[PDB]
RNA sequence: CACCAGGAGUGGAGCCUGCGGCUUAAUUUGACUCAACACGGGAAACCUCACCCGGCCCGGACACGGACAGGAUUGACAGAUUGAUAGCUCUUUCUCGAUUCCGUGGGUGGUGGUGCAUGGCCGUUCUUAGUUGGUGGAGCGAUUUGUCUGGUUAAUUCCGAUAACGAACGAGACUCUGGCAUGCUAACUAGUUACGCGACCCCCGAGCGGUCGGCGUCCCCCAACUUCUUAGAGGGACAAGUGGCGUUCAGCCACCCGAGAUUGAGCAAUAACAGGUCUGUGAUGCCCUUAGAUGUCCGGGGCUGCACGCGCGCUACACUGACUGGCUCAGCGUGUGCCUACCCUACGCCGGCAGGCGCGGGUAACCCGUUGAACCCCAUUCGUGAUGGGGAUCGGGGAUUGCAAUUAUUCCCCAUGAACGAGGAAUUCCCAGUAAGUGCGGGUCAUAAGCUUGCGUUGAUUAAGUCCCUGCCCUUUGUACACACCGCCCG
RNA sequence: CAUUGGAGGGCAAGUCUGGUGCCAGCAGCCGCGGUAAUUCCAGCUCCAAUAGCGUAUAUUAAAGUUGCUGCAGUUAAAAAG
């Protein structure tokens, strides 16, 4: 098993949200824009060159 | 089971049923007295009568543990519907069922009251049922760090040959204490002479006798009778 | 995983089908018995019912690869409440002394 | 678990195994005479792993305070990164979502420590016949009788001494196996089938005719039986008779009735050892590991490295060697998905065997298999020549399971051709289908036996006495010994 | 607010708990402490007198262990060779 003191980093990637982060833009009543995309085409947004969300594996490319 | 295999891995099959399920009702019911129980298969049946002293453990409360526990049991190991059933009944002849006085007196040590005033108890309660020779020896350390067993014996206890187990009931069993473990063993004659339920073969291994034998002696001589 | 959920709580309405439960000791083995085709090949077992056993509204016990499972009488009122069904205690029993 | 009357052997040699010895990333621990060493299904590349390098997963409960709407918190191609097509963890982002983590209390588990903490548990005292109370009795107590001259047996089983009597357990009893069964019991799922060479077959032969001989050749089955056949009960065998001895006590040698007692295998004590079991366990008390694990999945290595020692060991040291080819001859048992992955066989088509091919019998007196089993058999050979032997080493390939054989794990060949001449140091085993020779089964498995433990054959030397050597039990009987001669012990 | 000696038997009370680990201490006798300590140091609890308690050393009784009442001499230490 484990025999070894190092086990580097079972730790969790930590996660910067609870400070504030980007979600959306705010603007005059009745239109309010987009920070990174919500719409059904959540985050829908642009990784690197992809669309994708966290879990539920969502399916677009470029919107 | 439900690959239709050969008589040889069919009965081995019923008999790694009976060992499974003896222990598991054993560590599972034993919440009263207990004694055994008895599995036989039928056409198109399979019964399996259960042993205890209470009634009411095995057969539920208003029909809801032996209805609940079945039927997950039956379709978990893999079996038709309404073949397989648990019967209740008492022991009429108890006193002499060891593993029932074993069990009783596991109840009775895990309490904290005494083993030597407990085995006495044990004797005499199988004495009351009628008995004809008893070996009941208990382990373990009664005080610190350096072992101790105990030891009690009366009557008539045959050791070798085959009849031990057919016609003493053995029985053993553990406790488990804060301070460790103990281990106890009963070995008891079976009560009936005849074949009771409990009952061993009608003869004693033993002399001949006289139930009413015969004799030639009374005087006889030259007479008839015309019918 | 513990919070995330889509496997998970088919474990109650199991209790209220049945009040007696089994179940096999391997998570390595993709192998679920008794009526394994709704999509949960025995996992999940371990992972909330161990807190609510330590509550003790059922009971359980190791032997022979097969964890048994016991409800019991104060446990359907709250094995319940997680669903708000109505409250049956009737698993299947037709109340015979058998 | 001994001697005597003999042999199969070690030990010496090739080679596989475990025990120490050196080392090693650790070459894993256990055990250390006899009752430590093919032992723990321990025959391990990888889970199987407890070991040596590196990582996923928390299934760390829950309560309390923390963090919890910029939500506490759980996902995942990217460029990185690695041993890796680890979203491990950064660049980053995204949403089960109150069923997290951070400190306390829980240590889940556990192949962490102890068997000398203990249980269930085995070896083992010693395998023998030895272990208790009742009354009564001798003893001021301990104790003792009960349990014992002798005939007498595998027996503490009898008679029998009679301060003992009435009692058991241990032996006899409790079962299996093999053996007298020409009488019993019946199977179209078994065989038979003697009967209807009837139908096929050869004329096979003298004869080349009547018939005698050989078909595992069939009869479809609503013919038939258990001689043989697997075996239920019925039933043998008890020194039973008698030739001898005693006291004709319980019995012993022999022969007629023949199976003459007892073929071997089993079953399983009291006190206990501190011998072994916590690394068969969630059998199990302390304390220990408790998020950088001894829990967990995995990859590579290790449990198999060699200057020695030892045992358990397979193959022999060749002429009764033995080489190829023929045919002379079974029962052990497992035999298709399992408590989750691979069940017992056969036919022809190819390469030589290994090995490729697909059709098919079977959940088993159906089927392999009338296991058309070897070594006994014989033809055959060169010729007492490390010799065609005893036949490794290593070379060159071929397939074969497997995620993967590299330090040959296995199979097969060409071919490599070696150490060896019945072995001095100690010792075992058996005096009867028994040793030994010994092919075959069955446990391990994806791979599978020189091991286990059974089947089975061809079957030997002398032995029927004795405690002289090592060893149980008995009696007398000395003892500073009370862990009992491995003990105290003395200057 | 009143204590002095104990809390193992002998010898009158707890099979007391944290420790400490044959370590200090207790034990006039035995032994107790060699982690699961009834002898140590503390908390409760109980034991013994009580304004007392022992400590220590002379004195006595128990004593028939001075034998006068009224010893023993096989083995125990003991009878001249």
């Amino acid at each position: 098993k484990s025999y070894t003191t190092p086990k580097k980093n079972k730790h969790k990637r930590k996660k910067v949200k609870l400070a504030v982060l980007k979600y959306y833009k705010v603007d005059e009543n009745g239109k309010i824009s987009r920070l990174r995309r919500e719409c059904p085409s959540v985050f829908m947004a642009s990784h690197f060159d992809r669309h994708y969300c966290g879990k539920c594996c969502l399916t677009y490319c470029f919107n | 089971m439900a690959v239709q295999i050969s008589k040889k891995r069919k009965f081995v099959a019923d008999g790694i049923f009976k060992a499974e399920l003896n222990e598991f009702l054993t560590r599972e019911l034993a919440e009263d007295g207990y004694s055994g129980v008895e599995v036989r298969v039928t056409p198109t049946r399979t019964e399996i009568i259960i042993l205890a002293t209470r009634t009411q453990n095995v057969l539920g409360e208003k029909g809801r543990r032996i209805r609940e526990l079945t039927a997950v049991v039956q379709k978990r190991f893999g079996f038709p519907e309404g073949s397989v059933e648990l019967y209740a009944e008492k022991v009429a002849t108890r006193g002499l069922c060891a593993i029932a006085q074993a069990e009783s007196l596991r109840y009775k040590l895990l309490g904290g009251l005494a083993v030597r005033r407990a085995c006495y108890g044990v004797l005499r309660f199988i004495m009351e049922s009628g008995a004809k020779g008893c070996e009941v020896v208990v382990s373990g350390k009664l005080r610190g760090q350096r072992a101790k067993s105990m030891k009690f014996v009366d009557g008539l206890m045959i050791h070798s040959g085959d009849p031990v187990n057919y016609y003493v009931d053995t029985a053993v069993r553990h406790v488990l204490l804060r301070q460790g473990v103990l281990g106890i063993k009963v070995k008891i004659m079976l009560p009936w002479d005849p074949s009771g339920k409990i009952g061993p073969k009608k003869p004693l291994p033993d002399h001949v006798s006289i139930v009413e034998p015969k004799d030639e002696i009374l005087p006889t001589t030259p007479i008839s009778e015309q019918k | 995983m513990l919070m995330p959920k889509k496997n998970r709580i088919a474990i109650y309405e199991l209790l209220f089908k049945e009040g007696v439960m089994v179940a096999k000791k391997d998570v390595h083995m993709p192998k679920h018995p008794e009526l394994a085709d709704k999509n949960v090949p025995n996992l999940h077992v371990m992972k909330a019912m161990q807190s609510l056993k330590s509550r003790g509204y059922v009971k359980e016990q190791f032997a022979w690869r097969h964890f048994y499972w016991y409800l019991t009488n104060e446990g359907i009122q709250y094995l319940r409440d997680y669903l708000h069904l109505p409250p049956e205690i009737v698993p299947a029993t037709l109340r015979r002394s058998r």
